[PDB]
Order: C-alpha cells, then sequence, then structure tokens
RNA sequence: UAGGUGGGAUUAGCUAGUUGGUGAGGUAAGGGCUCACCAAGGCGACGAUCCCUAGCUGGUCUGAGAGGAUGAUCAGCCACAC
RNA sequence: UUGACGUUAGCGACAGAAGAAGCACCGGCUAACUCCGUGCCAGCAGCCGCGGUAAUACGGAGGGUGCGAGCGUUAAUCGGAAUUACUGGGCGUAAAGCGCAUGCAGGUGGUUUGUUAAGUCAGAUGUGAAAGCCCGGGGCUCAACCUCGGAAUAGCAUUUGAA
C-alpha cells in the first residue's frame, strides 16, 4: 500500500563567496491508510531528489497509531516547536476537517474523520511534528484498560 | 437559470461522464474527453486540494443540474439531517423528481427530464408536479400524464434507459409508464466515483 | 506559603512517576487519603497506606505498565485561587471517558462516571488520565 | 417570612440601622466566587442595634426615602 | 373589558387566526391574556380547522369577558363538535 | 493573568479605527472637486496618477483616486467616493466612483466594465 | 425592594430636603411627597459625583463553543407629540 | 341579500422556440492562459507587488474559470485572530518582573472534631409572554412561507433533601 503525500516544498540558499547556492527541501509524509504514518524531510539541490529522499526517509521512521475505525479513540493534544496542534474525534461524514500539514498526515494515517485546530506556529515542519507527537499520544480503550487493570466495560462504567 | 450552454465541455472540465447526454454515442467519440475545455486542453497538471475539491463538487452539481445557491442549499440540509453528511447529500440529490423521472427512463438525459417535469407531463401520486426540485418520497409512484403517454421521447428514453444498469431502488413499468421510487438509495447503491466526503470539505473550508 | 495541599499531592505524585520513583511519601489527610483510596479503585496507584498517628505520613506506591508510568495526565482543576463546580449534566470527560474525574459530591469522592451515574454534580477535584 | 441576615455598619441615624448583607456569587466570566455586598437601610424602632451587631431585617413598606427594610431580630451583638 | 377575540396571522391571502382573550383595547394581534384555541378559515388536509379549548372559554366568559361574533360562532362550532 | 487580577480589571477590547473616516460608514459619498491634479507615487514606483481634492458633503476634504485611463473632471465636478486606499499613493484613501455624477465611465473600456462605469458595447 | 443592564479615574469625593426622627399636611396608596421642628446624617474605590454616548427587552448577526457585535421589520415595556 | 382585492388563485384550450443572460475574474494567495498593443508610460493593486521590450499582473482579443437574473464594488459586524487568551496567551534575550522593601483593604491559606448549611449538589413548586431558534409533525404542486406539538429559555423565587 502506502499512500505518500507532498506536504511542502521549499527553496532554501546557503549564501557563498560566489554568490547563493540555492537547493530544495521536501516534507513528505507516507502511511498505509490504517494506522501507521511516517513523515520524511528531504534536501536536494534538485526538487524531484528532495521528494525521493524524503520519501525514503518516511518509510522508514512509519510509527503505529490507534485509529477507532476511521476516527480518533478521544481527544489529543500535540505540540512541537511552536506549533500546537488539537484533534478531537468526530461522527462519520464528517471528513477531515484539518488545516494544512495536520490534513496530509491525517489522510494517509487513514483517518477519515476529525476535527482540528492548529494553535501557535503553522510551519509544516512543525505541524507534521505535533501532529504525529498528538497521534502517538493516542491509546485505545483497551490499552488504557490494560494499564489500569480493569476491563473496557468497568472503564467506561 | 438553468445552465444552458454546451454539455460535453462540462465533462472535459470534470474529466469524466456526466450523462448530459444520452449513451446512445460514447461520450468519447462525441468529443475529445480526455482533454479539458480550449486552447490549453491538453496541458494538465498540478491542481491544488481546493481545486481538487471544487472539481468534485463540480462534477456533482453538473451531473445533476442544480446551481450553487441550490446546491448548497442541499448542503446545509443533509448537515442538519441526522447521520452522515456525505450521503444525506447524495440521497437528496437523487430524490429530486427531475432525477427521479430519469432513474425511471422517462428522459434520456436529465434535462429532457427537467423539461418533462416543467412542462407538466409527470404526476406524483396523481397529482400534476411540475417543479424539478420536488423531493420524491419513500413509495411515491411518479407517473405520465395521459397527455404526454405518447411522447415519442419517452418511449426513446425507456430504451435509452435499458442500456444502463437498472436502479434497484426504482421499480418501473414503462408499459404503464409509472415508477414507484420505492425508497431511498443507499450510499452503496449510488456511483462510487463519487467522493461525497471532499464536497463536505468543500463547504467547511 | 502551601496553600493547596492537594495539588502538592498530586504534583509529588506526578514527578515521582516522572522520576521512576517506586513510592511517593507526603504528610497525610483525609481528603489526600480519600482521593489515593479513588486513585487505587481507579488502577492508577498501586496502592496507599497511611503511617503514623501524631504527624500521620502517606505512602503512595505507584504503578508503571511497560516501564511508562500509568498516569499520563494529573492536572488540578478547582484550585483555591477558582473553585470549580459542575453539575451532573456538566460533568467533565476526561481523555473522552477513558480518563476519570475526581468529583466531590456530598456523598463522597467519586469518578465523573459514578457521579453521572448517581446523578450527582460536585467540586470537579482534578482530571487523571 | 423571607428575611435577610446581615450586619450593622451604621447606627448614626436616629431609628434606623445601615446592614451590610453579604452574598457570595459566581463571577460572569471568570468563574471564581466573589464576595458582593447589599447595604439596606433597616428601620430599628428602639435604637437595640449598635455598630457591628449581627441582625435578621424583613422587608416591609417604605418608612423612608430609603428604609423598606426593619429588623426582625438582633442574631448577635457586637464586642 | 376582556374579550376573547380572533387574532389574525398567517400570510397575505393566506389568514391564520389564534383564538386569544385579551384586553379590548389592545391591538387584536398585540397583547393578549391566553390563547384559548385558533381558526384556520381555509385549512385543508390533515390540518384542523378549528382547535378551541371550550373549558378556558367558559373560564373567562365565566369572568366576564366578551366574545367577538366570531368566536361566538366558532364556540357553537366547538360545541357541535363536542 | 490571574483571575483574581482579571475580576479586578477585565480583559480590554480593542479600539479598532477606519481607514476610511470621511465616509462616516457610508458606502459611497458626494463630493465637488476642488482640485484635479496629477501626483507621483511612492518610489519603487513611477507615474503620474490623477487625483481630485474633493470637499465631501460632511464637509471632509480628501483626495480621491481617479482610475481607469482618462477622465472628464474639472474642478467643480460633483463626483461620488468609495473607500480605496491607493497603496502607491500615501495620502489617497478614497477612490472616485466612475460612471456616477459628473464623472463619466472609461471611454472604450470592454472588460471589468462595470468597474469603470461603462455601459455594454452595442453588439 | 433586590439583582442585572454602556464608556471614561488625564472625572474622587458628592449631598444639605441632603440622611434619619417627630408632627402636620398631602395622595387612590407607603414615602422628604411637602412643610415646620429635632438630630447630623447619607452616598462613594462592590467607583459615589461628574463627563461622553445610549431608548430597554424578546431577539438579531457572527461564532464549535465561550464569547463578540447589534436592537429595522414582528411583539412587550418606556419616553415623546413645534 | 353582504367580496375591496378582482379581469382572484386554480384549472383548461390555442399557436409557436417561439418573448427571455448577464457580471466578475484568470501573477501567487485563488478555480481559470495565451496572443497582440504598450514600454517604470499608460495603467493595475486586498496583500505581496506588477509596468524601464517576448508583461499568463497594464489595455484589447481568443480561450477558460466562478457565479447567474443577477454579478461586482464600497461600507459595516462577527469569524479567521489562541491578535485581551474564562474556555484559551504571555513577561531571561522577541512587547512585558515595580530599584528594593514594609504593609492596610482585598485575594488565598496547615491539621482535626462537631455543628451550621452561606457557597456547592439533587428534587419539587411557581415563574422564565407570544413570536423567533431547534426537534418531530401538518398545509401551500416544491421551496420560501404559514402552522401544531415538543424541546429550549442554561435564570430567579419559595421549598425539601445531601453534606
Ligand atoms: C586564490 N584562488 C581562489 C581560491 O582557490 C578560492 N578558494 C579559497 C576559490 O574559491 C572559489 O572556488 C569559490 O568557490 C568562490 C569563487 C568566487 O571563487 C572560486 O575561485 C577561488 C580562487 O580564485
Amino acid at each position: 500500500d502506502l499512500q505518500e503525500k507532498l506536504i511542502a516544498v521549499n527553496r532554501v540558499s546557503k549564501t557563498v563567496k560566489g554568490g547563493r547556492i540555492m537547493s530544495f527541501t521536501a516534507l513528505t509524509v507516507v502511511g498505509d491508510g490504517n494506522g501507521r504514518v511516517g513523515f520524511g524531510y528531504g534536501k536536494a539541490r534538485e526538487v524531484p531528489a528532495a521528494i525521493q529522499k524524503a520519501m525514503e526517509k518516511a518509510r522508514r521512521n512509519m510509527t503505529t497509531i490507534a485509529l477507532n475505525e476511521g476516527t480518533l479513540h478521544h481527544p489529543v493534544k500535540g505540540r512541537h516547536s511552536g506549533s500546537k496542534v488539537y484533534m478531537q474525534p468526530a461522527a462519520e461524514g464528517t471528513g477531515v476537517i484539518a488545516g494544512g500539514a495536520m490534513r496530509a498526515v491525517l489522510e494517509v494515517a487513514g483517518v477519515h474523520n476529525v476535527l482540528s485546530k492548529a494553535y501557535g506556529s503553522t510551519n509544516p515542519i512543525n505541524i507534521v511534528r505535533a501532529t504525529i507527537d498528538a497521534l502517538g499520544s493516542m491509546k485505545s480503550p483497551e490499552m488504557v484498560a490494560a494499564k489500569r487493570g480493569l476491563t473496557v466495560e468497568s472503564i467506561s462504567e | 437559470a438553468r445552465y444552458l450552454g454546451p454539455k460535453l465541455k462540462l465533462s472535459r472540465r470534470e474529466g469524466t461522464d456526466l450523462f448530459l447526454k444520452s449513451g446512445v454515442r460514447a461520450i468519447d467519440t462525441k468529443c475529445k474527453i480526455d482533454n479539458a475545455p480550449g486552447v490549453h486542453g491538453a496541458r494538465r497538471g498540478r491542481l491544488s486540494e481546493y481545486g481538487v475539491q471544487l472539481r468534485e463538487k463540480q462534477k456533482v452539481r453538473r451531473m445533476y443540474g442544480v446551481l450553487e445557491k441550490q446546491f448548497r442549499n442541499y448542503y446545509k440540509e443533509a448537515a442538519r439531517l441526522k447521520g452522515n453528511t456525505g450521503e444525506n447529500l447524495l440521497q437528496l440529490l437523487e430524490g429530486r423528481l427531475d432525477n427521479v423521472v430519469y432513474r425511471m427512463g422517462f428522459g434520456a438525459t436529465r434535462a429532457e427530464a427537467r423539461q418533462l417535469v416543467s412542462h407538466k407531463a409527470i404526476l406524483v401520486n396523481g397529482k400534476v408536479v411540475n417543479v424539478p426540485s420536488f423531493k420524491v418520497a419513500a413509495n411515491d409512484v411518479v407517473s405520465i400524464r395521459e397527455k404526454a403517454k405518447q411522447q415519442s421521447r419517452i418511449k426513446a428514453a425507456l430504451e435509452v434507459a435499458e442500456q444502463r444498469e437498472k436502479p434497484t431502488w426504482i421499480e418501473v413499468d414503462g408499459g404503464k409508464m409509472e415508477g414507484t421510487f420505492k425508497r431511498m438509495p443507499e450510499r452503496s447503491d449510488l456511483s462510487a466515483d463519487i467522493n461525497e466526503q471532499l464536497i463536505v470539505e468543500l463547504y467547511s473550508k | 506559603s502551601m496553600q493547596d495541599p492537594i495539588s502538592d499531592m498530586l504534583t509529588r505524585v506526578r514527578n515521582g512517576q516522572a522520576a521512576n520513583k517506586v513510592a511517593v511519601k507526603m504528610p497525610s489527610s483525609k481528603l489526600k487519603v480519600a482521593i489515593a483510596a479513588l486513585l487505587k479503585a481507579e488502577g492508577y496507584i498501586v496502592d496507599f497506606a497511611v503511617e503514623g498517628e501524631a504527624k500521620p505520613e502517606l505512602e503512595v506506591t505507584l504503578k508503571y505498565f511497560q516501564a511508562k508510568p500509568v498516569i499520563e495526565q494529573l492536572k488540578r482543576v478547582s484550585r483555591p485561587g477558582l473553585r470549580v463546580y459542575k453539575k451532573k449534566d456538566q460533568l467533565p470527560s476526561v481523555m473522552g471517558g477513558l480518563g476519570i474525574a475526581i468529583v466531590s459530591t456530598s456523598k463522597g469522592l467519586m469518578s465523573d462516571r459514578a457521579a453521572r451515574k448517581a446523578g450527582l454534580g460536585g467540586e470537579i477535584i482534578c482530571y487523571v488520565a | 417570612k423571607r428575611t435577610q441576615q446581615g450586619r450593622v455598619v451604621s447606627d448614626k441615624m436616629d431609628k434606623s440601622i445601615t446592614v451590610a448583607i453579604e452574598r457570595f456569587v459566581k463571577h460572569p466570566i471568570y468563574g471564581k466566587y466573589v464576595k458582593r455586598t447589599t447595604k439596606v437601610h433597616a428601620h430599628d424602632e428602639n435604637n437595640e442595634c449598635g455598630l457591628g451587631d449581627t441582625v435578621e431585617i424583613a422587608e416591609c413598606r417604605p418608612l423612608s426615602k430609603t428604609k423598606s427594610w426593619t429588623l426582625v431580630k438582633v442574631l448577635e451583638k457586637a464586642k | 373589558m376582556v374579550t376573547i377575540r380572533l387574532a389574525r396571522h398567517g400570510a397575505k391571502k393566506r389568514p391564520f387566526y389564534q383564538i386569544v382573550v385579551a384586553d379590548s383595547r389592545n391591538a387584536a394581534t398585540g397583547r393578549f391574556i391566553e390563547k384559548v384555541g385558533f381558526f384556520n378559515p381555509t385549512a385543508k388536509g390533515q390540518e384542523e380547522g378549528l382547535r378551541l379549548d371550550l373549558d378556558r372559554v367558559n373560564h373567562w366568559v365565566g369572568q366576564g369577558a366578551s366574545v367577538s361574533d366570531r368566536v361566538a360562532k366558532l364556540v357553537k362550532d366547538a360545541q357541535k363538535a363536542a | 493573568a490571574t483571575i483574581n487580577q482579571l475580576v479586578r480589571k477585565p480583559r480590554a477590547k480593542q479600539v479598532v479605527k477606519s481607514n476610511v473616516p470621511a465616509l462616516e460608514a457610508c458606502p459611497q459619498k458626494r463630493g465637488v472637486c476642488t482640485r484635479v491634479y496629477t501626483t507621483t507615487p511612492k518610489k519603487p514606483n513611477s507615474a503620474l496618477r490623477k487625483v481630485c481634492r474633493v470637499r465631501l458633503t460632511n464637509g471632509f476634504e480628501v483626495t480621491s483616486y481617479i482610475g481607469g485611463e482618462g477622465h472628464n473632471l474639472q474642478e467643480h465636478s460633483v463626483v461620488l467616493i468609495r473607500g480605496g486606499r491607493v497603496k502607491d499613493l500615501p495620502g489617497v484613501r478614497y477612490h472616485t466612483v466612475r460612471g456616477a455624477l459628473d464623472c463619466a465611465g472609461v471611454n472604450d473600456r470592454k472588460q471589468g466594465r462595470s468597474k469603470y462605469g461603462v455601459k455594454r458595447p452595442k453588439s
């Protein structure tokens, strides 16, 4: 499987005695639409090579997230650098109500119904890190019951 | 208003068939369907998420021949209604009389269907309805007035609709020229080419 | 001055769990012990014990699972500087129902679940998740 | 018998206690509970009460421009 | 005086009357004491033409409420309905 | 800020300002041109930009831009002004509504005509 | 009667029928409502006084909400009629 | 005998595609690109900017996009703005710790028994106009609209409990 999205391309510069070496950063996200998601950030002097590098990096850095059949089990907060993300489970039909970067991550991860907001910096590179920080923080009701030595019933009763 | 202008052009933009002609000739034989309209038609590339969403919304509007103000109201109802906003929107579009006289086969297109409806050809439960956008309910009986039972366009369109797959939520006696909207279609019943999700997303954006 | 012993209890637990401490001791009190009892019931601590008669100390044994601390969140809600009382229909859900909120009702100190089932509101002490 | 308790906060008027009634209210915005105070000139026929006393007053007919409360009962006299 | 009278609501050309107890001095469509029923002069299908709480009508008449001629006829109609 | 601080002094609403103070919250305003001149943009930009000093009905004197190629505005012309900064021209906060009162449509415009007051070409 | 209902502290004191008492008058009716007399009270940092703005409400608009903005039409209340 | 509306709605019958499409935009944001004219001029512009010779930014044209009996502009409110942050922000260096302290009012306050029940919580009763909003219906060919029932009115008063 592995759906791969390109969140951002950006032209960066190193100043040099000559003039300016201009290069390209690519922020990509990969996942299986069913719990795995990874990001990759690649650099190169050509755009295709950056995307390629990012994709390769992404594949290696993928991570399980506990989803509730296309939504979250509970609300989560993420933070990275100055980017803060809130995401909340939603009813089916809602769609991914996330903003930029955050929606790419949620697409490939397999979230179809979520409510989001991104506070603070909306810098793609940081949002993506916050989003996957948050998706990492999610636990299934079973996991939460396992940890508290109770049953899914008793947790919710 | 109703969009009165060239039909296949729309299909070319949307990059698909919207069934805006009767399927007696293949859309590809009547137009360069794989090129968009105009002088930059053979130059397609990156569309934005916004553009992607926009297109999907327009795909569905243009299929059913609804303008934006109406379409946006449908979305608002689909939202208000209980359950899946995406599905509700499709069942709202599928419940329209101009669509329902097309699904039954009285009209060869959804635009002929609409003329039939406007021109007072159609009864619903034996009363004359000439509002395209009327919401045919479950177990309603859409029929053709005895006056119009002799229109050869109708007879034509029935055999055109034989060439398509049957709606399993509509029953039609084309001999008596009456149909029953048995029930509202499910999401499964309709095209899975439609990504309703994107249209919901467009109307949050 | 220390003007919120409950928050001090929670801090001590939160910092203990962070430092991978086995147990945490603090000056005991009724409400501290009551909280500790609920946290045991809900499976967030291992156990507690109140030693001493003159100046009683409380010892919460902390709980780890897969070498992560069981308590993720331990946020105090009703501070001294801003008390928080919710009616039964307005009780906070924590971690989408998977965490507790310790309510103090007039029939004792209970989770938000048990408070809702009891149709009691009360003072919101903290969120445990 | 909807009375209200309070504390005498002036007594210098003849036959009149100013009584400070104290309500504890949640703040509309910020959520904090907050002492707020109604002063309410009551009528004291006998000049019983003294600055500091805790009295129970009851609403009555207007007895002056500012007095439409009356002393029911002194609850706790001052030190 | 207190009167039981029709208060026109509805739309242009489609009058729908609330039967109200009111001080006579008010505008017919303004301050009323109690709504005791309604009268749809052009009711179709399942829509009721006349609801009127006769108990409340009698209550008010017994307190010296007048009835308008129209409400007086609808009271008869609500009694031939009873 | 602490709650008790906010209870003592609540968070202050922010006084916003209109960029079009002369309009006095009206969609347009009539004025009489007192001077119809040209001015040079702020630099990076280079042009001769057609403007009018206008005395409005509310007694404000303001400078309005006169947009589109060519105009018929002398001193004493009665014009309608709307809001609209010209970024290049420091001072100019209003546009002269073309095609309204004494101001005429831009001659021989054929796209965006409504914005310039020109009627539809008789085809 | 109580609570609620704009802005300004580069507006901090304000009040002397003023605040309360007694009696008389007066009113449909309690009441400084008025007068005489006695006392010196009353209000105010939980913002009196002053200044600016403003009819109030049901609602309306916006907002995930909490809020923010607003008070045409309709209905209630108030005020006014060169 | 009583209809202002009134030549009423609603129905039929005729005849014929017959009588009926604009407006903004197409440099990025933002859906839609080319060619000519122009040459820091003329002009554009919400923001970033565009124009000094191959201008997808100016003007026209062709083509396209959006919307449609409208479409644009201006004004105005909220939103986005977590950019006054209660929900929901900050203050080493970005704006922000009073130079330091003492201290009244205020805010807050250790442990514990009992009591009280002001705060808190639960319930009852009264009230919270009607309309509106929302949910189910009902009636207009549909819709707007009208309308029935409910929910709501997060409050307040009285009252009974919990502690
Ligand atoms: C003195 N010779 C210099 C010296 O080799 C410089 N490197 C330290 C070298 O640096 C270059 O290679 C650069 O990259 C910069 C450029 C301006 O000059 C180039 O040529 C530079 C040579 O001219």
